[PDB]
């Protein structure tokens, strides 16, 4: 996906809401982020 | 802390110290764990 694409040189850089994650730490660099927000779910009321 | 850090007499700051524009230039801070900012207090008034 977008990381693969970022990592496979096509990509030089990443904007989008790409939530920050450990395993995607390990291998790719997080600045500081521009918002927070968590998770919740979606239902018809 | 940011001097303490700067006079590298202490290698590791944590003191529930935000993160500036200011800050981060003189010293490095890792990835947030804590989710605040500038907020306002107000009274109980009707």
């Amino acid at each position: 996906g977008m990381m693969g694409e970022l990592l496979s040189g096509q990509a030089d850089m990443i904007v989008a809401p790409l939530t920050i994650n450990n395993e995607r730490a390990q291998y790719i660099e997080f600045s500081k982020p521009f918002k927070y927000q968590g998770l919740t779910i979606l239902v018809k009321k | 802390m940011i001097g303490e850090v700067v006079y590298q007499r202490a290698v590791m700051a944590v003191g529930s110290l935000t993160i500036n524009e200011e800050r981060s230039e003189v010293v490095d801070f890792s990835v947030p764990f804590v989710e605040t900012g500038i907020s306002v207090m107000v009274s109980r008034s009707n």
